[PDB]
RNA sequence: UUGACCUCGGAUCAGGUAGGAGGACCCGCUGAACUUAAGCAUAUCAAUAAGCGGAGGAAAAGAAACCAACAGGGAUUGCC
RNA sequence: AAGCUCCUUCGACGAGUCGAGUAGUUUGGGAAUGCUGCUCAAAAUGGGAGGUAAAUUUCUUCUAAAGCUAAAUACCGGCCA
C-alpha cells in the first residue's frame, strides 16, 4: 500500500494546490496558509496563463492528485479560486476577496499543523443544489483523511463555511477547552478569512457545459470601467456646455 | 442558468456516502447546522453581529462533533506533553503576545 | 516594565500547549504533591536547573535520565491510583 | 572500502539526506549536472 | 480513467516518519520518557539507554 | 463604440516571425545528432525508455523551470527515441 | 516639500524673451536655406486615442503607405516634396483613409514642382 | 551557410561536443595570461553577428575575470569589467562589443572585439568610421557597450520610467523648482 | 633533406596612437552622517555630499519585444 | 546603374540569452520597478507585454539578447560681446 493511509475504509484524496503567474504576496500568503492546512496537499509553482485550462488535469495526473485548488490572478489585484475533481468531476470558479492571512497579529489563535478539522457547514449548503456540489468539493479539499500518516492525532480547530449574502464566508476557529464552573468550548479565530463569490460551475474538469451561472456577479474590472466612463462623461459634459454657450453668444 | 438536474447528477458521480447508519463521524467530521445563519445577520455591514453569527455557527459544530467523537473513542484533547509543529510559528505567537502587552499597558497607564 | 500576571492577557497556543484553562475569579482546584514519587520528580528538575552546564556528554545525559525515570515511576503510581479509584 | 566524511560539504549533503529534506531520488536526479560524465 | 491517489516511489512524502513531530526542536522532549505521539494518539517511548 | 467601417489590412511580415522555415528545422535536427545530449537529457532519455514518463516530466521541470518547457523537452526527446528505433 | 536641497536645484527662466528670439531666428534660418519651400512638412490628420478625446482630432506623424498610394504619391518621392511618411501607422478604417487622401489631394492641387536641374 | 550551423551548436552548450571543447579550452586559457590576444575568434558565428570583419584593424582579445562577489553586489556585470581591462591594455583601440566564450568555477571568460581608429582601412570605410569620431573614446568606461546599455535600464516601456534618458538626469529634472517670469 | 601552414617571439625595424590638464554642464561606478519623525533604530536626509573612471560643444537618449483598449496613437528630447 | 508593376518561384530575423529559484540593492511599483551575483538552464504557427468572470486562457499590440544618427534640452568652465 502506497496511499499513506492506515484506516479500515480508505478515503484516498490528494489535493494539488497551485498558483498562477501574476499572484500577489497576499495571494501567496493565503496559499501558504491553506497548504499548511492540508497534509495531503502539494504546492505547485507559477502556471502559465497562456496555457490551456485542461492542462491542469495533465499536471495533476503527473503529481497523482484527484483535486486541484487553482489560484488564478488577474491584473495583479484580483484572485479567483478553482476547485475541481481532476479527470471528470465538477469544477467551480469563485472570486476571492477580503483576504486576511495568519501573519496578521490580531487573531490570537493557533492550532496543530496537519490536524483533522471539524468542518462546519451551513443549512443553505444542503438546500440549494449548487451549494450541495460546492459542499462536496469543500469536503474533498479540506477533508484530511482519517488514517493519513502526515496528519496529527488530536483535534483543536474547526473550519467554518457560511452563506450569509450571495457569497460564502470562510473562517477558522480554535477549540479552546475551559473548565466548567461548579468542560466547555470557546472559539478563538486562528487563520484565513476570505469571502468566495460563486461565479460558475462546470460539468467538465476545467471546461464543459455550464450547470450554474451567477448572473449577479459584479466584477472588479466593471467598477474600474465605470469610474473611467464617469471621468470621460464629466469632460464631455463640459465640452457640450461650452459648445452650447458659444452658440448662444453667436446668436 | 441553473441546471438543477445537472448539478445533482454532477454530485452523485462524485459523492461518497455520509450516513450515520453507514459511516462513522471520524470518517467525515462535517456537521451541517440547523439554522441558515442569515436570520442571525440583519445587516452585512454590522461587523460585530456578523462575526458573532459565524462564531456561533461553528460553536455548535464543535459541540456536536466533540460529543460524537468522544462516543467513538477518538482522542480529542491535546495532552500537555504533546509538543508539535503548528500553523503559526512561535515567532509569530511572540509578536501576538507582545502586541497584547502593549494595548494592556497603554490602557492601564492611561488610568494611571 | 509591568507583570503579565496583573494585565489581563489571554493564554496563547504555542508548541507548548495551553491545556484546559481554568476560569478567572473562580476555584482553581488544588492538586497535592504529598506523594513521595511526585516529590521526587519535582526535586529532579530543581537539582538539574541549579547545576547548569556540564561539559561531559555522558553526565549531561544522566542528568536527564534521572528526570525521565522519575516521571515514569510517578506515572506508574498514578495509573495504579487511577485503577484503584476506578475499582472503588 | 571505508567512506570517511572529512569535508564540511560532504557533511552538508549527509545532513540533508539523513533528515527528511532530500530523498534518494533527489540526490540521484541532481547528480546529472555539468560536472557529470567527465 | 480516474486517478488513483497514491504516492509514487519518487515522491517527497513517500516515506513518512511515525513520530508526527514537525520541524520543532527536539529539546522539548529532553526531560520526558516519551518522544512524540503517533497518529493514533499514543505516545512513542524512547527505546533504551546505550 | 462609434460605427466606423472596417477594412482588412495586408498580412504583416513581422507577424510571420513565428518560424516555419524548412531549412532551419533541417539544421536543428542535424546539429542535434552531431552535438549529442546534455547530462540531464540523458536522465530524461533513460527514464522515458524505462517507462517512467511521470518522473521524466518532474525532473525536467526542476531542471528547466516551467511546465511548458518541461512538456516540450520531453516531446523532442520522445521523438528521438522513435526515430532511433526506426534507424536501428 | 523642501526636505531636499532645492536651493542648489532651482531654474529661473529669465531667458524667456531671449530664447523666443533664438527660436524665431532658427525658423528664419531654415526659410533661407529652403527659400520657396515651407519650413514644415505636411502632416496627416489623426484622431486622438482615448475615450476622453475621441471627438477631437489632431495632426499625426506621417502619412500611411496605403493613403500615399491612393493619392498618387510614390513612396520615395514624398519625403523629397515635403510629405512626412509613417510606416508604423495603419489605416484600420475607411474614414481615416478618406480624410488623408483628400488632404494629400489638396496639397497636390496647391503644389508647384520645379523640373529637377 | 556554415554560420547557421554554428549558431545552433552554441545553443547546445551542455552537449557532448561543446562541453568537451569548452573543457579543453578552459584549461588552455588558464595556462596563458589573464589578458592575451587571440589570432582568430573562438566563436566565429557570434563575433560576426556582433560586427567583426576579417580586415586590418579588427583584433580579438581574450580576458578572464574572477567571478563571485565583493554580500555587496556590483552594479555592472563581469562582462563590463572584462571590457574595461582590455581597453586599458589597448588604449589606442576602441571597444566595439564582447561575448562569452567559457566559464569556470573561478573565472568568467570573454572575447572583446577592438577596432583601430587610425588604420586607413577603418577610416575610409563607412559603417565603421563612426568609431573614429572622438565621441566614442572609451565606450566601455561610460557604459555605451551592449552590457552597459542593459545595466543602465535603457529600454522602452512603463517598466523603465526611472532609467530611460539617464537615471540621474531623470531624477534631476524631477527635483528642480521651475520658476517662470509671470507666476 | 628541403619546403609549406599553425602558434609564439625579437628589432632604436616602416608608419601610427594612449597617458596629463580641464571637469560649470554630461555618462557611469562607489557611497555617508548631521537633520526630521520635538529622543531614536524602519523610514527621511539621499539613490545627495565626499571618493574613482570616461567624453563633447553639448553629452546622453533614440527609430518600439512602446502606449494603449481607442472612431486609436506612432523614434528620442524638453516646456505646460 | 535605378524606381515601380505582376507572379503556376522563394522569403534566411541576434543564447549562459530569455525563464525558474535564491541573496543584496533600488523604485510610487512582488503581475519582483530596475540592476547585479550564485544554482539550474529554454523555444519555433515561436517569444514579450497587456486586455478579459463572461467559459477558456478565445482577444489586442509589438519582435529582446548587434549598431549609427542632426534639432528642440543643460551649462558657476573656454573665446568674446
Amino acid at each position: 500500500d502506497r496511499s499513506n493511509i492506515i484506516a479500515e475504509r480508505k478515503n484516498k484524496q490528494r489535493v494539488l494546490v497551485l498558483s498562477s503567474r501574476g499572484v500577489t504576496y497576499r495571494h501567496r500568503h493565503l496559499l501558504n496558509d491553506l497548504a499548511s492546512m492540508l497534509p495531503h496537499g502539494r504546492k505547485d509553482a507559477k502556471f502559465d496563463t497562456k496555457s490551456r485550462l485542461y492542462e491542469l488535469c495533465e499536471l495533476a495526473e503527473l503529481y497523482n492528485c484527484n483535486n486541484v485548488l487553482f489560484f488564478e490572478a488577474r491584473k495583479g489585484k484580483d484572485l479567483y479560486m478553482w476547485f475541481s475533481k481532476v479527470p471528470n468531476g465538477p469544477t467551480v470558479k469563485f472570486y476571492a476577496q477580503n483576504l486576511h492571512t495568519m501573519e496578521e497579529l490580531h487573531f490570537q489563535g493557533n492550532c496543530l499543523k496537519g490536524s483533522r478539522p471539524i468542518l462546519s457547514f451551513d443549512a443553505a449548503f444542503e438546500q440549494e443544489p449548487y451549494l450541495k456540489v460546492i459542499k462536496e468539493l469543500f469536503l474533498h479539499t479540506f477533508g484530511v483523511p482519517q488514517g493519513h500518516k502526515k496528519s496529527k492525532p488530536f483535534i483543536d480547530h474547526v473550519l467554518s463555511f457560511s452563506v450569509a449574502d450571495g457569497k460564502i464566508w470562510v473562517r477558522n476557529y480554535e477549540i479552546r477547552e475551559v473548565e466548567k464552573v461548579k468542560t466547555d468550548i470557546n472559539l478563538i479565530e486562528i487563520g484565513p478569512r476570505f469571502v468566495l463569490t460563486p461565479i460558475i460551475i462546470q460539468e467538465g474538469s476545467f471546461g464543459g457545459p455550464i450547470l450554474y451561472e451567477n448572473k449577479r456577479f459584479i466584477s472588479p474590472n466593471k467598477i474600474r470601467a465605470e469610474l473611467r466612463k464617469a471621468k470621460a462623461a464629466r469632460h464631455h459634459a463640459r465640452m457640450e456646455q461650452q459648445r452650447d454657450l458659444l452658440a448662444r453668444k453667436r446668436q | 442558468i441553473n441546471n438543477k438536474e445537472g448539478l445533482l447528477t454532477a454530485l452523485r458521480r462524485i459523492q461518497l456516502d455520509i450516513n450515520p447508519k453507514t459511516t462513522p463521524f471520524s470518517f467525515h467530521q462535517s456537521v451541517v447546522a440547523s439554522k441558515r445563519t442569515e436570520d442571525s445577520i440583519p445587516q452585512i455591514e454590522d461587523d460585530l453581529q456578523r462575526e458573532l453569527a459565524f462564531m456561533n455557527q461553528a460553536l455548535e459544530a464543535a459541540r456536536l462533533g466533540r460529543s460524537l467523537l468522544r462516543k467513538e473513542g477518538v482522542p480529542f484533547t491535546r495532552p500537555t506533553d504533546y509538543f508539535a509543529e503548528m500553523v503559526r510559528t512561535d515567532a509569530t505567537m511572540e509578536k501576538v503576545k507582545q502586541k497584547l502587552i502593549e494595548e494592556a499597558t497603554a490602557k492601564k497607564a492611561a488610568a494611571e | 516594565v509591568y507583570s503579565e500576571k496583573e494585565l489581563g492577557i489571554p493564554q496563547l497556543n504555542t508548541v507548548t500547549p495551553v491545556g484546559v484553562t481554568k476560569p478567572k475569579g473562580k476555584k482553581k482546584g488544588k492538586v497535592f504533591v504529598d506523594d513521595r514519587e511526585s516529590m521526587n520528580t519535582i526535586l529532579a528538575m530543581v537539582e538539574a536547573e541549579k547545576q547548569g552546564q556540564i561539559e561531559s556528554k555522558i553526565m549531561r545525559a544522566r542528568q536527564l535520565e534521572e528526570i525521565r525515570e522519575a516521571r515514569r515511576i510517578e506515572a506508574e503510581k498514578k495509573e495504579a491510583e487511577r485503577k484503584a479509584l476506578l475499582e472503588n | 572500502p571505508n567512506i570517511d566524511i572529512i569535508t564540511a560539504e560532504a557533511m552538508t549533503l549527509a545532513h540533508q539526506l539523513a533528515t527528511g529534506e532530500k530523498t534518494k531520488a533527489d540526490l540521484i536526479d541532481e547528480g546529472y549536472n555539468k560536472y557529470a560524465f567527465k | 480513467d480516474e486517478i488513483d491517489p497514491v504516492y509514487d516511489s519518487d515522491d517527497t512524502d513517500y516515506n513518512v516518519p511515525v513520530n508526527t513531530i514537525g520541524n520543532i526542536p527536539l529539546s522539548f522532549y529532553d526531560s520526558y520518557p516519551h518522544i512524540g505521539y503517533d497518529i493514533n494518539g499514543k505516545k512513542i517511548m524512547r527505546p533504551a539507554t546505550g | 463604440g462609434h460605427k466606423t467601417t472596417r477594412r482588412v489590412l495586408k498580412e504583416r511580415p513581422s507577424r510571420r516571425k513565428g518560424a516555419q522555415s524548412k531549412r532551419t528545422q533541417f539544421v536543428r535536427s542535424l546539429i542535434r545528432e552531431v552535438a549529442g545530449l546534455a547530462p540531464y537529457e540523458r536522465r530524461v532519455i533513460e527514464l522515458l525508455r524505462n517507462g517512467k514518463d511521470k518522473r521524466a516530466r518532474k525532473f525536467s521541470k526542476k531542471k528547466l523551470g516551467t511546465f511548458g518547457r518541461a512538456k516540450r523537452k520531453c516531446e523532442e526527446l520522445q521523438r528521438i527515441i522513435a526515430e532511433s528505433r526506426r534507424a536501428h | 516639500h523642501f526636505r531636499k536641497h532645492w536651493q542648489r536645484r532651482v531654474r529661473c527662466h529669465f531667458d524667456q524673451p531671449g530664447k523666443k528670439v533664438t527660436r524665431r531666428l532658427a525658423r528664419r534660418a531654415k526659410a533661407a536655406a529652403l527659400a520657396p519651400r515651407p519650413v514644415d512638412k505636411l502632416r496627416p490628420i489623426v484622431r486622438c486615442p482615448t475615450v476622453k478625446y475621441n471627438r477631437r482630432t489632431r495632426l499625426g506623424r506621417g502619412f500611411t503607405l496605403e493613403e500615399l498610394k491612393a493619392a498618387g504619391i510614390p513612396r520615395l518621392l514624398a519625403p523629397t516634396i515635403g510629405i512626412a511618411v509613417d510606416h508604423r501607422r495603419k489605416n484600420l478604417s475607411e474614414e481615416s483613409l478618406a480624410a488623408n487622401v483628400q488632404r494629400l489631394k489638396d496639397y497636390k492641387a496647391r503644389l508647384i514642382l520645379f523640373p529637377r536641374k | 551557410g556554415a554560420l547557421k550551423y554554428l549558431e545552433e551548436l552554441s545553443k547546445k552548450k551542455q552537449s557532448d561536443v561543446v562541453r568537451f571543447l569548452l573543457r579543453v579550452r578552459c584549461w588552455e586559457y588558464r595556462q596563458l595570461n589573464v589578458i592575451h590576444r587571440a589570432s582568430r575568434p573562438s566563436r566565429p558565428d557570434k563575433a560576426r553577428r556582433l560586427g567583426y570583419k576579417a580586415k586590418q584593424g579588427y583584433v580579438i582579445y581574450r580576458v578572464r575575470v574572477r567571478r563571485g562577489g565583493r554580500q555587496l553586489k556590483y552594479q555592472r556585470s563581469l562582462r563590463a569589467t572584462a571590457e574595461e581591462r582590455v581597453g586599458r591594455r589597448c588604449s589606442n583601440l576602441r571597444v566595439l562589443n564582447s561575448y562569452w566564450v567559457n566559464q569556470d568555477s573561478t573565472y568568467k571568460y570573454y572575447e572583446v572585439i577592438l577596432v583601430d581608429p587610425n588604420h586607413k582601412a577603418i577610416r575610409r570605410d563607412p559603417r565603421i568610421n563612426w568609431i573614429c569620431n572622438p565621441v566614442h573614446k572609451h565606450r566601455e568606461c561610460r557604459g555605451l557597450t551592449s552590457t552597459g546599455k542593459k545595466s543602465r535600464g535603457l529600454n522602452k516601456g512603463h517598466r523603465f520610467n526611472k532609467t530611460r534618458a539617464g537615471r540621474r538626469k531623470t531624477w534631476k529634472r524631477h527635483n528642480t523648482l521651475s520658476l517662470w517670469r509671470y507666476r
